[PDB]
């Protein structure tokens, strides 16, 4: 089944806010 | 049933044989009959190998190898379209005896007017070459009954449009056309009644246009995904949003989270009551939430002007459904915005989609301009 919601659960809320542009270079792999 | 059935020369059949095509996918069934009886085709529906050699097998079956002249000419926007059109057309007319020529912008004109000194019975080019060279009495149109346009919506804007026009100025009165487009609408009417004659019109997608939707990917990890979501909604400028998932138990536990964060939101899928759908739906059109994620809108209502911002938590996995997601009903340039998440396992999705339906998924930037998601 789903796999996200334990990953980011809501109460916490918190991280720097998400970088795509780091991720866009994850792209190839 | 199958291309045999179509009843084609030996060669071109054989060159279908070699390519491996062995069952006519539904465009082929729909336009390559009504293409080899001469009359015009006004075609929609998506992109592929599968639609090019769906008015390329008719082109290789009409044009006579023995007459020297070019006898069917193909427009394209781009020239890499252009490559993998004629390369379609190389393939396919591998036994046939006929010359293909690719005539662009990228191109040399002087090595282009040397080539066409040599026979070539197939044209492929771009607007502005083809009426240079045409204009140039270069390239010998008067034998030429047969013109196609795929992406034709992408030429007949504002500038191109006239171009076209006086490129056909040289065809023969007389001639067979054949315009083939992934997105809806079209500019001009006047030039359909003008240029086309008794058009059967086919149409394999939904009535939707991606037009004025600015659209973006964001590369994400599935457990990454949530966070990034609230940086969306925290960085954007929304009135109100609806966001899409590929499945009713992803759906439910992401309008919970979502309003676990801190945003009122309602939520929709199939499983649900067809009264409570559309009950939520018409809630959601009036604005009592500022945000909705769905499984489903199989109800389609025109152009709701709130929404200003759509996202694909997941990546649709066919273009129809992608289509269905973001296209807004009405004709004109309607403003919106379009923001996908894509899984590792999405990939090669967005290509495929990004090229079926024609348009142009960007990668996400930092600072997108308000003038397209408001105004």
């Amino acid at each position: 089944h789903i796999d996200w919601q334990d990953d980011d659960v809501s109460k916490i809320k918190q991280q720097e806010d998400f970088d795509f542009q780091r991720n866009l270079g994850m792209f190839n792999k | 049933n199958t291309f045999e059935d179509f009843y084609l020369k030996r060669e071109l059949l054989m060159g279908i044989f070699e390519a491996g095509f062995e069952k006519p996918s539904p465009i082929q069934e729909e336009a390559i009959p009504v293409a080899i009886t001469g009359r015009d085709i006004l075609a929609r529906a998506k992109n592929g190998t599968g639609k090019t050699a769906a008015f390329v097998i008719p082109t290789l079956e009409k044009v006579k190898p023995k007459l020297n002249k070019i006898q069917a000419l193909i427009m394209v926007p781009t020239r890499e379209l252009a490559l993998q059109t004629s390369q379609v057309v190389r393939t396919l007319g591998k036994h046939c005896g006929i010359s293909c020529m690719v005539t662009t912008g990228g191109t040399n004109l002087r090595d282009d007017i040397l080539r066409l000194n040599e026979t070539v019975h197939i044209l492929v080019g771009t607007p502005g070459r083809v009426l240079d060279l045409a204009s140039r009495k270069v390239a010998d149109l008067s034998d030429c009954s047969l013109f196609i346009m795929d992406e034709a919506d992408k030429m007949l804007s504002r500038d191109f449009k006239t171009i076209i026009e006086q490129i056909l100025s040289f065809l023969p009165p007389t001639h067979q056309s054949l315009l083939f487009s992934a997105t809806f609408p079209l500019t001009v009417d006047e030039f359909m009644d003008k240029h086309l004659h008794k058009p059967y019109e086919i149409n394999l997608m939904e009535e939707l246009t991606l037009k004025g939707i600015t659209q973006y990917y964001a590369f994400v990890e599935e457990r990454q995904k949530l966070h990034c979501l609230n940086t969306l909604f925290s960085k954007l400028q929304i009135n109100q949003a609806i966001i899409f998932c590929n499945s009713t138990n992803r759906v439910e536990l992401l309008a919970k989270k979502i309003t676990d964060l801190g945003y009122s939101c309602y939520y929709s899928h199939a499983r649900m009551k067809q009264q409570e759908r559309n009950k939520v739906f018409h809630e959601f059109r009036q604005g009592k939430v500022r945000t909705l994620v769905c499984s489903d809108l199989l109800t389609r209502g025109i152009d709701i002007q709130a929404v200003n911002v759509v996202i694909n938590f997941d990546f649709p996995k066919t273009a129809e459904t992608y289509l269905h997601r973001i296209g807004r009903s009405g004709r004109f340039g309607h403003l919106g915005l379009a923001i996908n998440l894509i899984n590792w396992n999405d990939r090669f999705n967005l290509y495929k989609i990004e090229q079926e339906l024609g348009t142009e998924i960007a990668a996400i930037p930092a600072t997108i301009d308000k003038s397209l998601y408001v105004a």
